[PDB]
This record gives structure tokens, sequence and C-alpha cells, in this order.
RNA sequence: UGUGGAUUAAUUCGAUGCAACGCGAAGAACCUUACCUGGGUUUGACAUGCACAGGACGCCGGCAGAGAUGUCGGUUCCCUUGUG
RNA sequence: UCAUGUUGCCAGCACGUUAUGGUGGGGACUCGUGAGAGACUGCCGGGGUCAACUCGGAGGAAGGUGGGGAUGACGUCAAGUCAUCAUGCCCCUUAUGUCCAGGGCUUCACACAUGCUACAAUGGCCGGUACAAAGGGCUGCGAUGCCGUGAGGUGGAGCGAAUCCUUUCAAAGCCGGUCUCAGUUCGGAUCGGGGUCUGCAACUCGACCCCGUGAAGUCGGAGUCGCUAGUAAUCGCAGAUCAGCAACGCUG
């Protein structure tokens, strides 16, 4: 219900396994749109291979991957006099955590490992050291909304 | 044992049939089980409204039928009499079981 | 390893390496191999030569395979020509035989969609 | 004893209630069997996790309708309303902390003309 | 739906598969159903006047 | 496949045609099989509904019914 | 046009009863037939005496018909001439022995499928429409309860090549409002031009009726 | 699958963004057919009214015939005397 | 919440001893539906005209029209329907009437639209685990058993039916093994044999079965659509027109 101000949205509970919302969000996330237990278990399986190719809490480590891949500016696709004039905008720590785990999904579904139980622990990994893809679009999100700081003061 | 399984399209037309079925038997003298509604039953069956193509807005039409089951237990003639000699709304169809 | 034709690859269960032959799909990989004694899930690698003697010879005898299964398809196909049949001039059109679309559909029959001017 | 109605989607559990070690009698299952998901593990003991009786309390569940998820929140919404039941102090506990309120959010009616409801089919308008 | 195709089909076929429904209120042969044997257009506009005992509106 | 059709009419036409062994061209409505192997020799005038084409009987002829021997479909389609 | 659902079509459950009664197991398509035959049967003679209602309700099978009527003496004339003459006519038509019900309605012109037929017998009359509509529709309120009207009229009005309408509404007549109790009546005169629908809504009040 | 374009005897007809094209068509080997080719009926397949013969028609079968249709085989009125 | 125990569930009880409420009994609980209660900002606080309205809290299952539907004022676009139907008018009346034969209406060198299938390892093959409701069913469900690779054949119980069939109602999901990111155990086209049933007859012109088929497509270009929560999405089941099915459709 835009237009009217800000939207309600579903509360999110932890995970049941480890009690995290970021892990529950990124069950969630990787959610292949109809299936949640079998989705539950690939993230779990995920989390567990991240955990003893990194020997800490799958949740921890999780959080290291995620601030690595948070973003803190956004650009929208706002029209200015017919120009595609690029305005960054603070990004609010919900809509950036969405977005860090949204891309972290988005490079796990694309790794070439033998299941996505593999490739979604491979994206973790490579999220919290800062090597993967999600890291590398988090270098460049930044990099250009810094680039066009001289159409960031129009404060939309 | 006689299961009069009546049947009406309203329920308020059953539950009067029903009730008056009850209470037939007890002034006659019978042992009757309380009204126990049998689910429902339901078709639904869709038409495309339209003397010609106009696919957009079909409607579907329904039907209540409405069961009740009293397992009247040791009938007697003056109530089987009764059974069928009179049945004032005619809407309501009785299977004997 | 040495069948009567079609290549069995390295990393193909048996039934798997059976799926690929035009004589014998998945259906009837298990069939012949649960009928031989050969697993299903056995790779090409670890097969021996007097199974696949044993193999060659079920496959020929008992079930229609890339010969068979040739001299059965494309001889009837130009029988049912032959007589005139309307599943004949399916065949001739590049249409299903079974009478079903070829209005647009059946892109395998008459070939797939292109564009006319 | 006291027996609890827990309705989902189209899931209806009764259950019945008895102090004791903990328990979970199913249709014929124990709760290790019914819930192999590891999920819907926690999300039932919810109520239990809520008001300390997982083992201190039990469960004698026969469900009819729905499915493992469904009947897992109708099993867990026969758990609150029990622990209403039992201690009449739990009701504000759970009511507080987020329970006790039944989910008409069930597979809405289909639309006709509709490939799902609130799902128009896609289309290009020539 | 020509008067003499309602005959036809209202007339004995020698097959036993030319029989069809051939709606006879009206003529339209298709879309007819078993439980009322009757085509749409005539069905809504029977079904809007109340003379069927029982057809009414679903809402739930 | 319990049974095939018999042509009842062009049953009795071929039978009545090959006993006094007499070919003569049938002028054949039926059009739901040559499943019968008898009807070899008989020039079946194949009624597809514009006239009596002839269609031949051979013995590699079975399997598939007498309709379209002779084709109804007249196509061209394009340009002509 | 306007999407409007029938009133009798949408308040049949809620306010307004069924013409016919019954139940019928493995037994509707025949039913359905007879009930057809049965009010075609009935349909012209009795629209020029001024006929209202037909209903059929099914008794132990005997027979159920009562024919509502706007004027006593053109449907039962002389004792036996007319009444029994149609009710053995119906006797031979229907595999049922008929009783045949003839009832009279209480008042003067005042259902909206009798405005209708009123409107169209007079718009067939040669009569001004208008005269024909305000006359009619002055006839119509009526029903002694009476609370809203709404008149409609379509088609070749006065014989002309343009399918003209007219609307008239009077009162209170919600459509939308649920505790309506709107009846409905639509006739089509048959013109030396061509033909004529006229419609009538009449609002009887805001009684739920429940 | 339907529509458009093209063949066709027909590829039935209309609907042609919204408000046509997984449409009427919630169902084309006969049927559906509305189209065509060909064969029959011609007050006609279907009826109504005036007659006029009438006691037959009409049915149960055989045959020819693509089948319509035609051939007759056998029954032959029920009213109540006006004739229906 | 009251009522309500049968065909239905079975705690409180027994009998089954395998077949599960299945049975005697059990109203206790849904269930089943008849009635009713219960969201009406019902209470409170805050702005606001001391007003509406708004916000927030509380009681409340529902909170601020509870939710889902059912509500088409005036009129709007000659949109569409003389092929639903009648209809003014024109035409044939012996034809454009009329029955039947056969065909086509399914034709295709294509354009578009809509869908299922995919393009996989979240998955393919193989096997086991447990849950749906609505239903629909008298010449229809039609089961058990069996021949059957599997259609299909028998076959008729219980069945006008909460009873019996649809399974004591699933699938996805859970698990285990394989397959190992590939024209793939993907994926199904594609057609051939033979049949199998319905159908007088399945070539156009049904489908299915045993086998085999292994194409394109390795996730789509311009461009585009839908979706604000049970929503997007996935999976399965059922119902209608259906003697045979074009249905991957429609309604749920």
């Amino acid at each position: 219900m835009p237009r009217k101000g800000p939207a309600p949205k579903r509360p999110l509970v932890n995970d049941p396994v480890y009690g995290s919302q970021l892990v529950t969000q990124l069950v969630n996330k990787v959610l292949l749109e109809g299936k949640k237990s079998l989705a539950e278990r690939i993230v779990y399986g995920a989390l567990e291979q991240a955990r003893e190719k990194t020997g800490t809490d799958p949740v921890v480590t999780l959080k290291r991957a995620l601030d690595n891949v948070k973003p803190a500016l956004e650009v929208r696709s706002r029209r200015v006099g017919g120009a595609t004039y690029q305005v960054p905008v603070e990004v609010r720590p919900d809509r950036s955590t969405t977005l860090a785990l949204r891309w972290l999904v988005n490079f796990s579904r694309q790794r070439r490992e033998k299941t996505m139980v593999e490739r979604l622990a491979n994206e973790i990994l490579d999220a919290s050291n800062g090597l993967g893809a999600s890291v590398k679009r988090r270098e460049d999100t930044h990099k250009m909304a810094e680039a066009n700081r001289a159409f960031a003061h129009y404060r939309w | 044992k006689i299961r009069i399984r009546l049947k009406a399209y309203d329920h308020e037309a059953i539950d009067a049939s029903a009730r008056k079925i009850v209470e037939t038997v007890t002034r006659t003298g019978a042992s009757v089980v309380g009204p126990v509604p049998l689910p429902t039953e339901k078709n639904v069956y869709c038409v495309i409204r339209s003397p010609h193509k106009y696919k957009d807005s079909r409607e579907h039409f329904e039907m209540r039928t409405h069961k009740r089951l009293i397992d009247i237990l040791d009938p007697t003639p003056k109530t089987v009499d009764a059974l069928m000699r009179i049945d004032l709304p005619a809407s309501v169809d009785v299977n004997i079981q | 390893a040495r069948l009567v034709g079609v290549d069995l690859p390295r990393d193909k269960r048996m039934e798997i390496a059976l799926t690929y032959i035009y004589g014998i799909g998945r259906t009837r990989s298990n069939e012949i191999l649960a009928a031989t004694g050969i697993d299903k899930n056995m790779r090409t690698k670890d097969l021996t030569d007097d199974q696949v003697t044993v193999l060659r010879d079920y496959i020929e005898g008992n079930l229609k395979v890339e010969g068979d299964l040739r001299r059965e398809v494309q001889a009837d196909i130009r029988r049912k020509i032959e007589i005139g049949c309307y599943q004949g001039l399916r065949h001739r059109r590049g249409l299903p035989v079974r009478g079903q679309r070829t209005k647009t559909n059946a892109r395998t029959r008459k070939g797939p969609k292109r564009t006319i001017a | 004893p006291i027996q609890t109605v827990g309705r989902r989607k189209e899931a209806v559990v009764r259950v019945r209630l008895v102090p004791g070690t903990g328990q979970f009698n199913l249709d014929g299952r124990t709760l290790e069997n019914y819930f192999p998901n590891k999920v819907h593990q926690q999300l039932i003991k919810a109520p239990l996790v809520t008001v300390d009786r997982v083992d201190q309390f039990d469960i004698y569940a026969h469900l009819d309708g729905g499915g493992p998820s469904g009947q897992a929140g109708a099993l867990r919404l026969a758990i609150a309303r029990a622990l209403i039941l039992v201690q009449p102090e739990d009701r504000p506990a759970l009511k507080k902390a987020g329970f006790l309120t039944r989910d008409p959010r069930a597979i809405e009616r289909k639309k006709y003309g509709l490939k799902k409801a609130r799902k128009a089919p896609q289309y290009s308008k020539r | 739906a020509k008067k003499a195709l309602v005959h036809k089909a209202n007339k004995k076929p020698k097959f036993a598969v030319r029989a069809y429904t051939r709606c006879n209120k009206c003529g339209r042969p298709h879309s007819v159903y078993r439980k009322f044997g009757l085509c749409r257009i005539c069905l809504r506009e029977m079904a809007h006047a109340g003379e069927l005992p029982g057809v009414q509106k679903s809402s739930w | 496949k319990k049974g095939p059709f018999v042509d009842d009419h062009l049953l009795k036409k071929v039978d009545v045609q090959n006993e006094k062994n007499t070919k003569q061209v049938i002028k054949t409505w039926s059009r739901r099989s040559t499943i019968i192997p008898d009807f070899i020799g008989h020039t079946f005038a194949v009624h597809d509904g514009r006239k009596h084409v002839p269609v031949f009987v051979t013995e590699a002829m079975v399997g598939h019914k007498l309709g379209e021997f002779a084709p109804t479909r007249t196509f061209k389609g394009h340009i002509k | 046009m306007g999407q409007k659902i029938n009133p009798h079509g949408f308040r049949l459950g809620i306010t307004t009863e069924w013409k016919s009664r019954w139940y019928a197991d493995k037994q509707y398509k025949d039913y359905v037939k007879e009930d057809v035959a049965i009010r075609k049967l009935l349909a012209t003679g009795l629209e020029r005496a001024g006929i209202a209602d037909v209903e059929i309700e099914r008794t132990r099978d005997r027979v159920r018909v009562d024919i509502h009527t706007a004027r006593p003496g053109i449907v039962i004339g002389r004792r036996g001439t007319e009444a029994d003459r149609i009710r053995a006519d119906l006797e031979k038509l229907t595999g049922k022995q008929v009783q045949l019900n003839i009832l009279e309605v209480k008042n003067p012109e005042s259902q909206a499928q009798l405005v209708a037929q009123g409107v169209a017998e007079q718009l067939s009359n040669r009569v001004a429409f208008r005269r024909a509509m305000r006359k009619a529709i002055q006839s119509a309120m009526r029903q002694p309860n009476v609370k809203g009207i709404r008149v409609q009229c379509s088609g070749r009005l006065g014989g002309a090549e343009m399918s003209r309408s007219e609307f008239y509404r009077e009162g209170r007549v919600p459509l939308h409002t649920l505790r309506a109790d709107i009846d409905y009546g639509l006739y089509e005169a048959k013109t030396t031009f061509g033909r004529i629908g006229v419609k009538v809504w009449i609002y009887k009040g805001d009684i739920v009726g429940g």
C-alpha cells in the first residue's frame, strides 16, 4: 500500500535449528518458491558446511558475510527532466539487509557446485572472507553511488 | 428402525420438517435420535453469460442440499402411516432407509 | 564399453548408458537390467565383457533395438503411406501422425517456427 | 481429561491433555516421525517453549485434514489453548508474547477468470 | 438451430454415435449439460427468474 | 483393437464382385477400413465427398483404414 | 449497459421467494421440462386477460398449479366452460391429473410484470407513449404500501427505427440495498414496426424480511 | 488450443486492442454442419386450416439402394352414424 | 456457546485381532449444521472546532468497514449477440426447403496469443515415511482377487450412498541410494510395430498401453506482464460438457 505511508511487513521468526533472523531470511530467500522444508534442509546443510570450513558459529559467519555485503546507498530509477540522473539515497537497515541477502542468494544459485547446498555454503564463505560475487557487487554499488555525487543533493 | 433421510433445499424448511417428523413420532410414541445434519453435497458449474463471445465475467451456479438424519427407533403403524399420509411442504423428499 | 553401436558414456549408470540407445530407454533399461542381471546403478566402467555378450544377445533376441526399431518404425511408416492412409499423409506433410495440432505447433515434424512475408 | 480443538486451513486436531513426562502421540506416530522437517519441531514446541512445560506436560493428538505444516500449526494451537485450560495465567502470557489468535489467513477464494486468486495472467495487448 | 435440425436430432438416428444434446428450448447444441439439458444463455435467464426451485446466488 | 470395420455394404458388394471373378470399380461410400485383405484387386472408388476417386488395395494395405487413401483435403495453401 | 443484476435474481434467497418449490431426486430435468411446457401453455391467453403470476408446486406427483390473475371472469367464465376446458387440456398434455388452481390478485395493477403488461398493451394501443407511460406509471405505483418505482423502456418506441430508451424513478428504490424487496417485471410488446421492452422495478420498502 | 493469412467442398459463421483470438467451440470418424459433392422428399423432413376420398394409415419383416427413399409381405381401424 | 450421535470421531469404556471407529456402546470433543453469541474504536488516552476524523494503547479470536464474497445510482462506448431466442423489413416456397452418403469444419509455407514440458542435481531415476478437503457415483463409482510389463479384460461387493468406490483419500515434503551440472536418467517431442478399450468403424478420424524414439531448449533478444499475504510461487486432488477424447483447458 504505497502513496499512503510505510507498508506493514510480515514479521520473521528465528531459525529453529540456529536461532537467528538473518538465517531465516536467508532461508526464505534461498527458498525456491513452492518448497520450504527442502529449502530449509539445503540452507541448513550449507550453514553446517560453512561451519566446518570456518570452524565458527554459522550464524556469526552469516552475520559477517552480510556485513561484508550490506549496502549503504541505493540508487532508484527516477526520471528527472527526461534524463537519467541517479539520486543515491541512504538505505534503511532492513532494506540493506534484504539487498545483501538477495545478492547472496542470487550469486549462490549462480555457483557451479554439485548441490546448491554446496553452492550456498561456498557463497557464504566467499561473502564472509570478502572474495565472492556479493562482496565485489557491494564494492561496485558503492563505487557507482560515489561516482555520481553531483546528483546526490536532490534529496528524494 | 427407520432412517428417515429427509432432504430439502432450505435449511429452515428441512429443520421444520424434521421437527414435525420428530413431534409426530413422539405423539404416536417411538424413540428419536437427535437431529444429525449430513455434511453437504456441492456441485459447482460455471456459465459464460453472453449471447456471443464475452468470456469475461462468468457466473457459477450453486444449490443448497440440506439433509437431516433422524433415526427413528421402534416405529408404530400409526407412525408409519402418518409418515406418508400428510406432508404439507411437499418440497422435502423422504428416503426410508 | 562395447555394445550394439550406441556409446555408453564413462559417467552414466548402466540403465543410463542404455537410455541413450534408440533401442533401449530408461524403462527398458530397468527391464533389461532386471532380466539379464546388471545393476541400474553400476557404471559402464564396471562392465564385464561376458555380461556385454549376454546383454547383447538378450536385447537382440527379445527386444526391438536400433535396427529392429528402425525396421519397425520406418517400414510401417512407408507402409501407411503406401496404403494412402492419412497417417501417411501426416508423415508426408511433416505433420504429427495422430491428427493432433498441425496448424501452428508440431514443430518437431514440420520444422521450427519460422516467418513468411 | 481435557481436549483441545486446533483449527487450521483445513487441518483440525483434537488433542487429549494430561500432566506427565513430555510425550507426543500422533495418529500412530511420535513427534520425531511426523515432523521430519526439523523445523516444525520448535514451531509446535513454541507454546511449550514460552511457558516451561515442554516435558512436564503431555499431548495425545488425533488430527484430521490438512498437511504437515498445517497439522503442525493445528497441534501448536491445541498446545496453546491447552495451556490456557491448565493454567489461566498462561493465557495472558501467550497473548502478550503472541499466541491464541487464530489465523483466518487460508488459501483465499479463487477469482474467476484468473490463474490464481490475486494473480492476473500475463498478457500482451495488441 | 434450424427447426429441421431440431427435429433431426429429435428423430431416431441410424447409428448409436449420432446422438447429441441439441437443447430443445432454444436450439443451441453446444454447451448443453446433463443435470439440466439446456444452453447457457437460456439457463441464465431461467435462473434469474426464480422459477427454478433451489438455485440461488453463491457467495462464500 | 477388438475389431476393425467390416464395411458391411462394401463387404457384400466385394463378395458379389469377387465371387463372380469380375473386377468392377465399386463406387464405395464406405471409408472406414481396408482391414480385410480380400479387397485386393477391387478398384475402390472411394467417395471422398467430391467424387469417387479410385484406390487400389495391396497386401501391405492393411493396418490403416480406407478413407483418405484417396485424399479429401485438397490443399495448396500457397499461391497455387 | 450497467451490470444491473436482476433484483429477483439477486434477492431470490434474501427477500423474494421462488415461483416453484418441490424436491426431486434424479428427476430435475423432466420437472424443468414440465414447468417450461406449462408456462408456455399459459403464456398468451393469460397475458391478454392480465395474468400476474404462475406458481407450480409439486404435491405427491398429482398436481399443484396456482395462477394469480388480475381480473376474474376471463380465466373462469361459465363454470366448466373455460376453467374446466383448460384443466382438461393440462390433464391431457401433462401425464398427471390436474386440479388447476386459479386465484385472483386482490388489487388492480400493482406488480412490476403487471405494470409492464399494461404499459406494453398501451404502447400497442397506438396511444402517446408518454401518456401510456405516465398513465400506466401512475397506474403502477399503486401497490398500497408502495415506496419506490423505476420504469424503463427500450426498443422501437413509437415504431421508430431508433431503439430509444426512457428511465423514470420515484422515491427510494435502492437496488444495491439487499433489504429492498424489489419486484422485477419485463414484458415485450410486439408492435407493427418491431418490439418494445418494458422494465418495471417496484421497491416495496426497506424491510429485511429475515 | 484459438485467431489472422492461404488452400479447400468446407477448411461453417460471427466476434477484430480495452470490450477477438486456451473465443461462443463445458468436446467436428457419422452427428455436430450451418459448407460442398451426389442421391431422394416434395404440402414437403416439419406443421396448421379446408376438403376429398376413406378404413386405412400406421406398425412388425424382406429386398434393392451410400442412404434418404421406394417395393410390398402380415394387422387394419378405434367412434358411432354424423362421421370423427 | 447451546443442540447434536448416525453413516460420522472415539478421549472416558469394552469387543475387533487386523482393517482402519472397524464393531457394541460412548456427547465428552470436533466433526455435521440448526440457533445464538461474539468487531461495534466495544473501553481508554492523545490531537483535532470539542467536530468529524486520525493515532496509540487496552479488553478482544478477530481493531479500528474482522475477513472473504454477494452490493453495478446516473449514465459510458451503435462494442457483441437477427448463428441462444423472438423480432421490423427483404428474399426462396418448390427452394437458400428438406433426409441421407462422404468429406471438411482438425486443412498449414507462416504471423500472434495463451498454456504444459522443460532446459535440471532445489533436480532425473529407484525405493520406502505421513498427511488434504471438496467432492463425484445407478446402468455410474464400481473395489477385493487375478491375467497382466501396462493399457485393457473379468468382476461385482458396498453402493441413490458421513456407511461403499473414489483407496482406512494425496502430492510436494522426509529419508536413503544413484545420477554428477551434461542435449544430461533433463526434457519431452517425434513416429513405428503390435496390440487395449470405447466407439459400426479410430488413416484425416480418440486415447491408451509394452518397447523404442532422446530433437530443439543449457533459462530466452528487443521488449513485456503479473504479484502487497496465505500474496507471488510450487505440488497434488476433484467436478462439469465427456460412450471415445484434442482439456497442457475451465471451475474449484
